[PDB]
RNA sequence: GUGAAAUUCUUGGACCGGCGCAAGACGGACCAGAGCGAAAGCAUUUGCCAAGAAUGUUUUCAUUAAUCAAGAACGAAAGUCGGAGGUUCGAAGACGAUCAGAUACCGUCGUAGUUCCGACCAUAAACGAUGCCGACCGGCGAUGCGGCGGCGUUAUUCCCAUGACCCGCCGGGCAGCUUCCGGGAAACCAAAGUCUUUGGGUUCCGGGGGGAGUAUGGUUGCAAAGCUGAAACUUAAAGGAAUUGACGG
C-alpha cells in the first residue's frame, strides 16, 4: 500500500502498535479504583504495580505483582481512571 | 606440498639454523 | 624503585641451584613466610613457627596446618568430606 | 535475603542512629542499661559471647549473632576496623520494633 | 564457491557441537552434520513371522519391534545409497522421501 | 535343538544380542536363521526380546577420529 | 544498544502527552514531599519512592505535581544520599562479584563480568566528577569499597 | 499374574531352597528394551527420577521413573515440551510421591501395588496440573540392601 | 579380527551365560537448521553462590554516549611444568597383513597423551571465509522467551486464578520460504540493498604472482613457538564466478 495516511491512523492499529512506536507516545498502564470487601476506603492502584499494595485499615494485600500487570487478589472491585 | 607440510619443513628448518645460529 | 625482574625473593640464592629449582622454591618461600589471617582473632599475625605449626602473635593460638601454607587443600576437602559424613551418619 | 537485610539495617542503624563499638563500651551500656540490640561476630571468644549473653538476658535486651566475622561486622559497619562486639542505643530505622 | 547455504549442518546459533561417531566407521561427525537414520524394524524377518507364530507358546503374542539410531558421516552415506547427489535446483529441498504406503 | 531335545527341553525365550556396547547395535546375520530353525526345529518359542548392551554412555569407540578409512 | 552487551532491547516507560495533574489526584505539592521526606527517613533510594508513590499514592510523575524532581527535593531538603543511587549500586555488584571470586577462583565468566562493572563504575565516576557531584579526588577502590556499601 | 501387561520383568531372586522346591523373593524390576524404546520419542520431554528409599521391614530400594509429555488432541504446534521449572517441578513431585508409598508399608504391598503400577498413574494423576504426561511407568526398581534374610518372613511370603 | 587372513587368547577352561566386586572415563536415546554465552564453549539429579539478556514500568539520573592506537581479561585442540589418577582410546614404537616396494591405508599390542587440581602457551577452515553502533527499505508461515487480549477443550473445585492446548497482537532473538526493492563478475545476498543520483559515526586492513610470513633486529615464552617483519632476485600471469565439452577406481 503505497497510499497509506500515515497522518491519521485509525484507534485500531493504534493500539496494536508499540507504545513507542505510535504517532504519539501513550501508556498502556492506568490508575484503577480497588474496593477490597470489609472496607470502605478505595485504593488507587497502578494496573502494573510492582509493590504488594496493603490497605491501612486491614491487614490485607489488595495486588500481587508480576511480570506485566498487577493481579488483584479475589474479591476486590476495580474501576478505571478516566479511560 | 600441502601448505601445512610445507610450514612443517620451514619450521624444522628454522630449527635447524636457529641451533646452527646459537652455535657460533 | 623495582630491584629485581622476576626472581623476588630467591633473589638470595644468587645464581645458584637452577632456574627452575628456584622458580620451584619461589612460591612455597613466599607462602612459608607470609602472613596468614587468623581465623580466631581475625588479625593478620598467623605466621609459621616451625614445619606444620602455625602461631598466632596476638591471641597466641597455636594451630597444627601444613607445611609450608596455613593449611592445605587436601586438609579442606578431608574437613568438608568428615562434616558431610558426619551430618550423613546423624539424622 | 536475611543477610544482606540486617546488612543493609546496620548501614541505616550507622549515620541515621546512635550506636556504640566494642566490647567494654558493650558491656557499659548494657549495665546503664539503654543498649537495645547487641551484635556479636561469630568470631567472639566464647567466654566473651557467653558473659555478654548473660549481661543481656540480665538487661533483658535482644542478642544477635552476625553471621560474618569481626571483619566482615566492621565492613559491615562500615569502618576500617574489626568490631567483634556492638550495641544499639536506639536504631531510628526499626531494626528493633517499638 | 558456497555450495549450501547451511554449509551442510544445522548449526545456526551455536559455536560448538559435540561430536558423534558413525556407526560405519566411527568417524567423528558434529552430531548436526550427520545423517541420522531411526529404523524401526521387526525383530524376526517377514518370511520367518509365520513360522515364529506357529512356533509361539502363545496365541496373540504380538512379535517385538528393534529400535536402532543410526548416525552415518556423509561419506558412509553417500557409499551406502542412503542419501545420493542431487542437482543444483533439487539439493534445495528439504522434504524426506515418501515412505510408499501401498 | 536337537541337543536340547534329547536333554528334555521343549520351549526357549529368546534373547538376541548384538556386539552392544561403543560397537554395532545391529544383530548380525546369523540372528534371523538361528532363530528360524530353532522355530522350524520343532522347539517352542515364548518371549523374545533384544538384551543389547546400551551404554548411558560408553569409553571411546576405538578407529580414531577419522574413522576406519577403506 | 546496551553499553556491554549484545543486546537491543526496547522496554522503557511511555510518559504520556498530558503533563498535567489529574483531577482525582488529592494530594497536594507538599503532602507529597512529606511522604518523600518520610520514605527517605526510612531510607528508600529515589528510584524505590517513586515506585511507591506511583504503586501505592497513585501520583503519576513527581516532578508533574510539585514541580521537582525527587533527587532535587531530597537534596533541597538535605537528605539526599552521599553516592548517587546508580553509582552506588554499582559499587556494591562489583563488591558481591569480588565476593564470590575469591572463593571461587575458577569462576572466569565472573572475573569477565567483574571487568564489565568496574568499567562501568570508572565511566560513570569520571562522569559525576567532570559534573562536580562527586569529589575531584574521589577514586573507587577495590579494596576499600566494600565498606561504602551494605 | 493372570492378565498384567508383559513389557514388565521381575527379577526373583532365589534365598532358600527346601525338597525340590527353590523359593524366590522380589529383587527388581525392570520395564523391556523394546517397551522403553517405543516410549522414548521426538519432540517431547521425559523426565526421569530416582530415589533411594526404605521400606518398613529393612529392604531398601533404588526407584527410577519415566514420564513423558503428552500432546492435546487439537494441539497444532508439533513440539510438547515442558520448560526446565516445570520439569524440575514434575520431578520433585513423583520423587515425592514415590517416597510415601514405599516408606510406610511393607515390601509385600509395595510388590503388589507395583504389579498394576499403581505408582505411576498416581503420578500421572498428579502432574496434569503441571503438564500433561502420558506414558507414565516406575521404569526401574533395585534392590539395595536386603534384612538378614528371616525364614519366618520369607515363608509367610510365600504361604500364609 | 578381516576383503581374505594373520599377529593374539585358548582342555591351564578362551569366547559365551550367571552372580558379585573394583577402577577410571563417558553422560546415548529425549537432542531440534531449539536455548544460553563476548567468543572459546555449554546436556545425569539435587543444593549453594554470585551473574545475565529479553520483557513489564506514568520508577530514577539526565547525555552520563558509539567506535576505539597503547594496555588489559578470556581464549578449542595439541603442546609444556608440578602433583594425583590412569578404564577406554591412542601420536611414537613393535608385530601381522597388503604391495613391485609399504617406514602407510587394514588388524593386534602399546608409550606420551586423553581425566582431575595448579601454573604456562595464545594458536585453529578460532568461519557467517562476511567489524561495531544507528536509520530506512517487501510479503509469508513458523519457532524461543516475556507481556497483552480473546470462542472454546482440559487439570482439581464450589467459581474464578494458575498450568496444558486453540486464535491473534506487541518487543527482543535463532532461523526459514518467496520476491524484477536493489545490488553484484556471477555464485548469490532482504543484506553482500539504500554507491558515478558516489559523504550517518568510527576501528582494523589489501595493492599482480612468487621469494616469504623467509632473513635480520627487537620483544614475549621453560620449551615448542607467538607478535613485529624486509630486501636481493624471479615471473606474464597467478587467481574468482560461471558455460560447453572431455574424463571419473
Ligand atoms: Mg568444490
Ligand atoms: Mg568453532
Ligand atoms: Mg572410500
Ligand atoms: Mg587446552
Ligand atoms: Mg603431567
Ligand atoms: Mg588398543
Ligand atoms: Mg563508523
Ligand atoms: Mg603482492
Ligand atoms: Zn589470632
Ligand atoms: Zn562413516
Amino acid at each position: 500500500p503505497l497510499a497509506k495516511d500515515l497522518l491519521h491512523p485509525s484507534p485500531e492499529e493504534e493500539k496494536r502498535k508499540h507504545k513507542k512506536k505510535r504517532l504519539v507516545q501513550s501508556p498502556n498502564s492506568y490508575f484503577m479504583d480497588v474496593k477490597c470487601p470489609g472496607c470502605y476506603k478505595i485504593t488507587t492502584v497502578f494496573s502494573h504495580a510492582q509493590t504488594v499494595v496493603l490497605c491501612v485499615g486491614c491487614s490485607t494485600v489488595l495486588c500481587q505483582p508480576t511480570g506485566g500487570k498487577a493481579r488483584l487478589t479475589e474479591g476486590c472491585s476495580f474501576r478505571r481512571k478516566q479511560h | 606440498m600441502r601448505a601445512k607440510w610445507r610450514k612443517k619443513r620451514m619450521r624444522r628448518l628454522k630449527r635447524k639454523r636457529r641451533k646452527m645460529r646459537q652455535r657460533s | 624503585a623495582k630491584r629485581t625482574k622476576k626472581v623476588g625473593i630467591v633473589g638470595k640464592y644468587g645464581t645458584r641451584y637452577g632456574a627452575s629449582l628456584r622458580k620451584m622454591v619461589k612460591k612455597i618461600e613466599i607462602s612459608q613466610h607470609a602472613k596468614y589471617t587468623c581465623s580466631f582473632c581475625g588479625k593478620t599475625k598467623m605466621k609459621r613457627r616451625a614445619v606444620g605449626i602455625w602461631h598466632c602473635g596476638s591471641c597466641m593460638k597455636t594451630v597444627a596446618g601444613g607445611a609450608w601454607t596455613y593449611n592445605t587443600t587436601s586438609a579442606v576437602t578431608v574437613k568438608s568430606a568428615i562434616r558431610r559424613l558426619k551430618e550423613l551418619k546423624d539424622q | 535475603k536475611s543477610l544482606e537485610s540486617i546488612n543493609s539495617r546496620l548501614q541505616l542503624v550507622m549515620k541515621s542512629g546512635k550506636y556504640v563499638l566494642g566490647y567494654k563500651q558493650t558491656l557499659k551500656m548494657i549495665r546503664q542499661g539503654k543498649a537495645k540490640l547487641v551484635i556479636l561476630a561469630n568470631n567472639c571468644p566464647a567466654l566473651r559471647k557467653s558473659e555478654i549473653e548473660y549481661y543481656a538476658m540480665l538487661a533483658k535486651t535482644g542478642v544477635h549473632h552476625y553471621s560474618g566475622n569481626n571483619i566482615e561486622l566492621g565492613t559491615a559497619c562500615g569502618k576500617y576496623y574489626r568490631v567483634c562486639t556492638l550495641a544499639i542505643i536506639d536504631p531510628g530505622d526499626s531494626d528493633i520494633i517499638r | 564457491t558456497k555450495k549450501r547455504r547451511n554449509n551442510g549442518r544445522a548449526k545456526k546459533g551455536r559455536g560448538h557441537v559435540q561430536p558423534i561417531r558413525c556407526t560405519n566407521c566411527a568417524r567423528c561427525v558434529p552430531k548436526d552434520k550427520a545423517i541420522k537414520k531411526f529404523v524401526i524394524r521387526n525383530i524376526v524377518e517377514a518370511a520367518a513371522v509365520r513360522d515364529i507364530s506357529e512356533a509361539s507358546v502363545f496365541d496373540a503374542y504380538v512379535l517385538p519391534k528393534l529400535y536402532v539410531k543410526l548416525h552415518y558421516c556423509v561419506s558412509c552415506a553417500i557409499h551406502s545409497k542412503v542419501v545420493r547427489n542431487r542437482s543444483r535446483e533439487a539439493r534445495k529441498d528439504r522434504t524426506p522421501p515418501p515412505r510408499f504406503r501401498p | 535343538a536337537q541337543r536340547c531335545k534329547e536333554l528334555g527341553i521343549t520351549a526357549l525365550h529368546i534373547k538376541l544380542r548384538a556386539t552392544g556396547g561403543n560397537r554395532t547395535k545391529t544383530p548380525g546375520p546369523g540372528a534371523q536363521s538361528a532363530l528360524r530353525a530353532l522355530a522350524r526345529s520343532g522347539m517352542k518359542i515364548g518371549r523374545i526380546e533384544d538384551v543389547t548392551p546400551i551404554p548411558s554412555d560408553s569409553t571411546r569407540r576405538k578407529g580414531g577420529r577419522r574413522g576406519r578409512r577403506l | 544498544g546496551r553499553m556491554h552487551a549484545p543486546g537491543k532491547g526496547l522496554s522503557q516507560s511511555a510518559l504520556p502527552y498530558r503533563r498535567s495533574v489529574p483531577t482525582w489526584l488529592k494530594l497536594t505539592s507538599d503532602d507529597v514531599k512529606e511522604q518523600i521526606y518520610k520514605l527517605a527517613k526510612k531510607g528508600l533510594t529515589p528510584s524505590q519512592i517513586g515506585v511507591i508513590l506511583r504503586d501505592s499514592h497513585g501520583v503519576a510523575q513527581v516532578r508533574f505535581v510539585t514541580g521537582n524532581k525527587i533527587l532535587r527535593i531530597l537534596k533541597s531538603k538535605g537528605l539526599a544520599p552521599d553516592l548517587p543511587e546508580d553509582l552506588y549500586h554499582l559499587i556494591k555488584k562489583a563488591v558481591a562479584v569480588r565476593k564470590h571470586l575469591e572463593r571461587n577462583r575458577k569462576d572466569k565468566d565472573a572475573k569477565f563480568r567483574l571487568i564489565l562493572i568496574e568499567s562501568r563504575i570508572h565511566r560513570l565516576a569520571r562522569y559525576y566528577k567532570t559534573k562536580r557531584v562527586l569529589p575531584p579526588n574521589w577514586k573507587y577502590e577495590s579494596s576499600t569499597a566494600s565498606a561504602l556499601v551494605a | 499374574q493372570n492378565d498384567e501387561v508383559a513389557f514388565r520383568k521381575f527379577k526373583l531372586i532365589t534365598e532358600d531352597v527346601q525338597g525340590k522346591n527353590c523359593l524366590t523373593n522380589f529383587h527388581g524390576m525392570d520395564l523391556t528394551r523394546d517397551k522403553m524404546c517405543s516410549m522414548v520419542k521426538k519432540w517431547q520431554t521425559m523426565i526421569e527420577a530416582h530415589v533411594d528409599v526404605k521400606t518398613t521391614d529393612g529392604y531398601l530400594l533404588r526407584l527410577f521413573c519415566v514420564g513423558f509429555t503428552k500432546k492435546r488432541n487439537n494441539q497444532i504446534r508439533k513440539t510438547s515440551y515442558a520448560q526446565h521449572q516445570q520439569v524440575r517441578q514434575i520431578r520433585k513431585k513423583m520423587m515425592e510421591i514415590m517416597t510415601r508409598e514405599v516408606q510406610t508399608n511393607d515390601l509385600k504391598e509395595v510388590v503388589n501395588k507395583l504389579i498394576p503400577d499403581s505408582i505411576g498413574k498416581d503420578i500421572e494423576k498428579a502432574c496434569q496440573s503441571i503438564y500433561p504426561l502420558h506414558d507414565v511407568f516406575v521404569r526401574k526398581v533395585k534392590m539395595l540392601k536386603k534384612p538378614k534374610f528371616e525364614l519366618g518372613k520369607l515363608m509367610e511370603l510365600h504361604g500364609e
